[PDB]
């Protein structure tokens, strides 16, 4: 009965998917989308008892989504569509320092409201598809500084091309750093990460 | 009307007090909440009414009660000067006169220091108006009392000299360009502004100090501190006589038979020469410093008369007068002091049968005493004081003894057998050393940070126009804390109604106190007692049973001695041991001087301590006879007015131990008898704002948790007061 | 801004008398481990150690340094303290002051007296104490406990510190989490 969250983020660069619009393998947006659908999905296909929220971090802002298996994974589904299509018609560290800044913030609203046993663990993943700049070393730093406060796992995977600041993310924190050439084999061992790396990271991989 | 920053307030009252003062010419007693600076608003508002006019003349003189109290309201005028007279742009000169007369005197390595006062001003008098005035010039006889002369001369000229001065300012002069407290106190009561000095010295019929010119159409003065003003007026005109006093004034009248057998003519004829030129006509034959070295007036509203030396022809029949008083006298002493008595006018009336002349030689005995020494001048005043005692007492006894009485007591006063006879005629009424003061002047005021019963205002009898409690709130939360302890647990007598030392139960319970007081509280405890030899119980039970060292486990007893050696090593003990790491209490006794000028400020000694009741001790005559004259007054006091002395004994001790609003005030009543006694004589406003909610018998370990509350939530906070 | 503290706690017999958890000593301790724990996660950059005042004595139990095991095993080790003896102030100022004299004076200096507020007793005269670590620029801030001593105003005035006294036990964690913020 480990009431366990899960949460997740995802960019949101049109500069980056201009980049992944010429391509040979080409994946998509809705692709990616898909595979966090996936992730969610399947966390929450694990059990009842565990929640979960996934963000895309907006140039101009950052908006939460969040969720009879199926029509609770249509609902987040619905709901995922409609804000990644309110993303595509209102559009680089600034996204995703204060959609991790939301993050937390809101892990300490759903940790302080639902508690009953005060039972948790409130694991975070995190995506970036492209560089993060260090214009912001200050909150980056104070950030994940607060998630190691907070007794916070962080989770994280680059796809591109790597960042420093996610790398110094991972060893602070303790959580994995990852990278994967492949774009689906790095879906699918996303998969492999929110099943093994969230769950039972102990006698894994 | 120097505020200098915003108030308790107490400006707010005591202007609207003071402007109430001084538009009804009238006394008018003021009442002092004892963390206000009385001076600063006193001195403040009456250089106020300096300034301005709408009554010409204008004066001040001020007093206060002991030698360092002087000083500190010097110091604190001198503030009040430097304030506004840069405020008010332009000075106007001042003065202010600290008129120090005994031990701040000579600047002669000779005279100096000799540790009394009266003897060596009489070595200096001797020196200068008994020899150099008798051998008026001369090398080796007329010693070097230069500045006098120098005084000579700048009283023959005009300086204007500064400011108020300090009493170590005068001497500093000394050396430099203000050379004697006297002459240059002379000159400068010629004109002065306000004159600061000694209540004592004010009113003192032993010998009348005049202190100015009684001009009496305006004329301002307040009395600082006055509570025990009944005890200055009684104890400055009562009169003490010994046995063995009387016994060196027989040797000291053999040897006055010595001097006048060898002086035959020349001296004599001076006498008889000046003697024909004041038959002549009436002349003060010294107008010098002489008359001030004199007895002044015994009695002062009574006449310098017209038919002076009534009885004598010549020097040694009137000499025989007093030989014969002397002898009659010890007469009267001895088949007297067989058994004690009571009477004002059978003694004297009973002399008046026994020696020849009556009422007009009692009243001129201090005079021609005087005088007749006077055409000597050769007899040393040291040698010479208990003659003047007798004179001064014969006069006293002549022309006064209808309120007074006369007591006299040859037996114990807690001593050994009848080895020290000695006699006391002292007045009842305060009136008779009061009345001199208010009929002088245009208005004095009363001030105290005491006197809550204003209803034993009529022991002095006057009239009194503006009599208020004053109120001031205190927004530093709650500056005191009254506490009063009675025991519920261990059963209470810390009263001591069985006797003063008869039980020590009592006494085990004060000890419990103490050690557990000692424990709570930091920065040293002044703890009043109840008389010297009921302190030296407690001490000795103390230090031989199981207490005292517990105490010295924590801290250190500064145990005061009947000295002012004593007093001045516990006391400098106190403070240096206090501005350090350590505690140590010091344990007094509340008639003891040490009450009167410390001033326990907060960095020290802030949890002050009454033990048992304040009361003079029950049962004496001489009380009986003050109670019997005062049931000629009001018939209830036979229990009251012990009351009254109490309360104020009590408040006068206990009410040192605060000096500001942001101040740390604990006061503490050991004893059973403080109910209604307290719901006198404390404080009304003390009673409404800060005493006995549920306060009355608390057990000690419950005194111990509000004072644990109190420390606590004293030492915790501090920014915002009562910005006004 | 590096801060070199030595927290002073005290030994008298004040460490039997209650008002708190069941000797004062376990209330102070305990939130010492406190002090630590958040000494550490605030301020990495500077050093702490343990000096305990006892039988008119001061003994260092701790180095100056970085690494928080040592200070909590002292911690641990000091909870079955007797506390024998009254205090002494002076003993803790002059270790303060041979330890901290060597370090260097561009950084702040402060030392944290937890003093029982028992009477401070010292075979010499620590007003001269107070004359020289005023030069020294060793900085002073005390926290008595249910009473307020004056020589400690008078060091915590001269010095430049600050002084508190203390009656419930989450005013005690008010105080110490005040003093965690680094002071200019
Ligand atoms: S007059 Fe002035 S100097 Fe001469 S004796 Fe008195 S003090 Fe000493």
């Amino acid at each position: 009965d480990e009431l366990n969250l899960l949460v997740i983020v995802v960019d949101a660069n049109p500069i980056w998917w201009g980049k992944q619009a010429l391509k040979e393998s080409q994946f998509t947006l809705s692709k990616c989308i898909d595979a966090v659908m996936v992730l969610g999905n399947s966390h929450l296909f694990m059990n009842r008892s565990n929640k979960l929220a996934v963000i895309a971090s907006h140039i101009q802002e950052s908006r939460f989504l969040y969720p009879g298996k199926y029509e609770l994974l249509t609902s987040a589904n619905e709901v995922i569509v409609e804000e990644i299509k309110d993303l595509m018609t209102k559009s680089t560290e600034t996204l995703l320092a204060g959609s991790l800044a939301k993050a937390l913030c809101y892990i300490h609203r759903m940790n302080k409201e639902v508690k009953d046993n005060q039972e948790m663990k409130s694991r975070i993943l995190v995506i970036k598809a492209a560089e993060d700049s260090a214009l912001q070393y200050m909150n980056f730093m104070n950030v994940i500084f607060a998630a190691q406060k907070q007794n916070i796992l962080i989770d994280a995977c680059v796809l591109d091309s790597d960042s420093g600041l996610l790398q110094q993310a991972c060893d602070i924190t303790g959580g994995l750093y990852l990278k994967v050439p492949q774009m689906p084999s790095l879906l699918q061992y996303l998969l492999w990460v929110f099943l093994p790396d969230q769950d039972q990271r102990s006698q894994l991989i | 009307y120097f505020p200098y920053d915003y108030i308790y307030p107490e400006q707010f009252s005591y202007m609207r007090e003071l402007k109430r003062t001084l538009d009804a010419k009238g006394h008018g007693v003021l009442e002092m909440p004892s963390g206000t600076g009385k001076t600063v608003s006193l001195l403040a508002l009456i250089m106020a009414y300096q300034r301005a006019y709408p009554l010409e003349v204008t004066k001040l003189i001020y007093c206060s009660r002991t030698v360092p109290e002087i000083e500190k309201v010097i110091e604190e005028l001198r503030k009040l000067l430097n304030f506004y007279e840069k405020q008010e742009g332009e000075k106007l000169p001042f003065l202010g006169l600290a008129l120090s007369s005994r031990k701040n005197l000579c600047i002669h390595p000779e005279v100096t220091p000799l540790r009394f006062g009266k003897d060596v001003d009489g070595k200096c008098h001797s020196l200068t108006a008994s020899y150099v005035r008798a051998q008026y010039q001369h090398d080796t006889s007329l010693p070097h009392c230069r500045f006098y002369e120098e005084f000579d001369a700048h009283g023959r000229e005009v300086p204007l000299p500064a400011g108020i001065y300090n009493l170590d300012d005068l001497k500093a002069l000394g050396r430099r360009q203000g050379w004697c407290p006297y002459f240059l106190a002379r000159y400068s009561i010629l004109h002065a502004n306000v004159v600061v000095y000694s209540y004592h010295y004010l009113l003192d019929p032993k010998i009348a100090d005049l202190v100015s010119k009684e001009l009496a159409r305006k004329a301002v003065v307040v009395f600082d501190e006055a509570h025990n003003i009944d005890n200055v007026c009684i104890d400055s005109m009562s009169v003490n006589l010994t046995r063995r006093t009387l016994d060196r004034c027989q040797g000291n009248l053999e040897t006055l038979q010595k001097t006048v057998l060898r002086i035959k003519e020349t001296d004599e004829q001076r006498l008889r020469d000046e003697y024909r030129r004041l038959v002549e006509g009436l002349r003060e034959a010294s107008a010098a410093r002489e008359t001030d070295a004199h007895l002044a007036n015994p009695v002062l509203p009574d006449e310098v008369l017209q038919e002076a030396v009534p009885g004598s022809i010549r020097t040694a029949e009137h000499f025989l007068g007093f030989l014969r008083r002397l002898l009659e006298y010890v007469k009267w002493r001895l088949r007297v002091q067989h058994v004690v008595q009571e009477s004002p006018p059978a003694f004297l009336s009973g002399l008046a049968q026994r020696v020849c002349i009556q009422r007009k030689p009692l009243r001129f005995c201090a005079e021609r005493l005087r005088s007749l020494l006077h055409t000597l001048e050769i007899t040393d005043l040291a040698d010479f004081s208990p003659l003047t005692l007798l004179a001064n007492f014969a006069t006293l006894v002549s022309t006064y003894a209808k309120g007074f009485t006369i007591i006299i007591e040859p037996f114990d006063d807690r001593t050994p057998t009848i080895a020290n006879p000695i006699l006391h005629f002292s007045c009842m009424d305060a009136s008779l050393a009061i009345k001199p003061v208010f009929e002088r002047f245009q208005s004095v005021i009363i001030t105290s940070g005491t006197l809550s019963p204003l209803d034993i205002y009529p022991k002095i009898l006057d009239f009194h126009p503006v009599t208020m409690a004053t109120f001031t709130m205190t927004l530093a939360r709650v500056c005191l804390c009254p506490m009063i302890i009675g025991r519920g647990n261990d059963q209470v007598a810390i009263s001591s109604k069985f006797e003063t030392r008869e039980d020590i139960a009592v006494i085990r319970n004060y000890g419990n106190l103490l050690l557990e007081m000692s424990a709570v509280v930091p920065d040293g405890i002044v703890a009043f007692f109840t008389s010297y030899q009921y302190m030296e119980s407690t001490v000795a039970s103390w230090y031989e049973q199981g207490i005292l060292e517990n105490i010295q486990r924590n801290k250190l007893l500064f145990i005061e001695t009947q000295d002012g050696a004593e007093t001045s090593v516990a006391l400098e003990k106190y403070q240096e041991a206090c501005e350090n790491g350590r505690g140590a209490i010091l344990l007094s006794v509340a008639r003891g001087k040490v009450s009167e000028g410390i001033d326990f400020v907060h960095h020290y000694g802030r949890a002050v301590i009454m033990f048992g009741v304040p009361y003079v001790y029950t049962q004496s005559r001489i009380l009986k006879a003050r109670l019997e004259y005062l049931r000629d007054q009001f018939q209830i006091r036979e229990n009251d007015f012990l009351t009254f002395d109490a309360m104020r004994h009590a408040a006068q001790c206990v009410g040192r131990a605060i000096r500001g609003k942001t101040d740390y005030g604990l006061m503490v009543f050991a004893d059973k008898r403080f109910a209604r006694g307290d719901k006198r004589g404390k404080l009304p406003r003390w009673i409404q704002e800060h005493l006995t909610d549920a306060n009355l018998n608390l057990t000690v370990d419950e005194g111990v948790q509000v004072a644990k509350y109190f420390l606590r939530q004293m030492a915790q906070p501090f920014h915002r007061e009562d910005q006004l | 801004m590096m801060r070199h503290l030595y927290v002073v706690v005290d030994g008298s017999r004040t460490m039997e008398d209650q008002d708190l958890k069941p000797n004062r000593l376990t209330c102070t301790l305990k939130l010492l481990e406190y002090f630590v724990e958040e000494y550490f996660d605030q301020n990495p950059i500077s050093q702490i150690g343990i000096i305990v005042t006892k039988s008119k004595r001061a003994e260092k139990l701790t180095e100056l340094s970085g690494n928080p095991r040592k200070h909590i095993t002292s911690l641990k080790k000091a909870v079955d303290m007797t506390c024998h003896g009254e205090p002494s102030l002076y003993n803790s100022l002059s270790i303060a002051m041979q330890t901290l004299k060597h370090m260097p004076g561009h950084t702040s200096r402060e030392v944290l007296i937890i003093f029982s507020s028992l009477t401070t007793c010292d075979p010499s005269n620590i007003y001269d104490l107070i004359k020289t670590l005023k030069a020294a620029k060793i900085r002073v801030s005390v926290i008595g406990l249910s009473a307020e001593v004056r020589v400690c105003t008078v060091l915590a005035r001269e010095t430049g510190g600050t002084y508190h006294v203390i009656l419930d036990e989450s005013h005690y964690k008010e105080l110490l989490t005040h003093h965690v913020s680094p002071p200019p």
